């Protein structure tokens, strides 16, 4: 790997100046070089992969989405032929963003996730391996569509699990596992009231905990609680 | 779109 | 090259799909394969063209401006020595973005400019060869940095004199020739009398020729001319 | 930074 001769703690440096020069794609090769040094990641450096890949990954699907429509539109009774060129653009970008979605779940394959024992970092990277398999089926077509939905189902789930035990209800982890798990059954599922059941029920156990937390912990928690109010609304 | 984290 | 295999017109139409998902980098490869088909460009292919590397180069001064901004200050009395990450950073920054000039400038050079003849392509590829030499020169700190320096400035020079004689003075090309060369005397030239000079005798003479436009092109020539004005009210 | 186009 390209990264192979920069020191981790140069790699981490790296990262957190991308950040800050809304350089995503450096940041993420940066966090991809890091995590292959072998060494387990801390919460922060955890932080650092997850920022890194869902801004590349997020700027993939909104370029896929754009292109997706325009393609739909091309397909409608009364347009113009325009040639094959629509189609093998949104190609490309959805062969680019499968790629780093195949990427993250490498680096999450070999060796994030078996050598992960605490919940915040055991949690953490199943979530991600639930987002990355969501984003893989938001572009699925084919043969292994179903296969790709279950591979994100389990993934999340063994996340709901652990959280379920190991955090409490108002740990932010836990509440964008629900957040995001429950976006997977509306989008993705096709199960609209398992969606909103999730993120109602999550909103209810963190709300009963929130006495328990300090002033900064509430903010984060109730920021992500925040979030699944916005999705409720949207849904009913 | 709904909200993702 | 890699877009030889596609066929002009598909380059094309990719380079406005890749605008519209804010694909520049994308729309920049496209367009750049187009121009080496050999023909000349129409209208709106020279902005299409303009429009990827103008994204392109953009976010990468954008990047290099925090990253400068970052090793400046890592360089005060008092900082923490925090080794080479910075600079190294900084400057692998300034070397993509040095490439990303070097490419359009080799574009204007082989063929662009050779082959056009009026003065609306003409003016419009002297002026983006100012432009990406003064980008080159926002970055130059060695022994080349007066010549590239005097390359912007040549050009700059050569695309007024066309404009002065082949245009009216509110001619949208005209008009941001003389916005940028303005621009390249303040930031560049260290000479912020001829910045204001140009802008406001650009401005004066552009209001003057407003009358005998139509309605749109009465737009797009008081659009340029806000952005001079804007210009003035900074600078005095 | 002033404006360009
Ligand atoms: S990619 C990491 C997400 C960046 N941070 C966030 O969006 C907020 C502030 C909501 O925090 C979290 C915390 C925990 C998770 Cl799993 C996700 C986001
Ligand atoms: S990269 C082409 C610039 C995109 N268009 C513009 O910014 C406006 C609308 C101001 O139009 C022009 C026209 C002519 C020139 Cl040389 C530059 C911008
Ligand atoms: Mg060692
Ligand atoms: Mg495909
Ligand atoms: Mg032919
Ligand atoms: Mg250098």
């Amino acid at each position: 790997g390209a990264m192979g001769s920069m020191e981790r703690a140069s790699l981490i440096q790296k990262a957190k100046l991308a950040e800050q020069a809304e350089r995503y794609e450096d940041m993420a090769a940066f966090m991809k070089g890091a995590v292959e040094k072998g060494e387990e990641l801390s919460n922060e450096e955890r932080n650092l992969l997850c920022v890194a890949y869902k801004n590349v990954v997020g700027g993939q699907r909104a370029a896929w989405r754009v292109l997706s429509s325009i393609e739909q539109k091309s397909n409608e009774e009364g347009s113009e032929e325009k040639g094959p060129e629509v189609r093998e653009y949104r190609e490309k970008v959805e062969t680019e963003l499968q790629g780093v979605c195949d990427t993250v779940l490498g680096l999450l394959d070999s060796h994030l996730i078996k050598e992960a024992g605490d919940a915040e970092s055991r949690v953490f990277y199943l979530k991600m391996k639930g987002d990355y398999y969501r984003y893989l089926a938001e572009v699925a077509t084919g043969d292994d569509k179903k296969r790709i939905i279950d591979s994100a189902r389990s993934a999340y789930q063994e996340a709901m699990d652990i959280s379920k035990k190991e955090m409490p209800p108002t740990n932010p982890i836990r509440l964008g596992l629900a957040l995001n798990f429950s976006v997977f059954h509306y989008e993705i599922a096709n199960s609209p009231e398992e969606a909103i059941s999730l993120a109602k029920t999550t909103f209810d156990e963190a709300m009963a905990d929130l006495h328990t937390l300090s002033e900064d912990s509430y903010k984060d928690s109730t920021l992500i609680m925040q979030l699944l109010r916005d999705n409720l609304t949207l849904w009913t | 779109f709904p909200a993702t984290v």
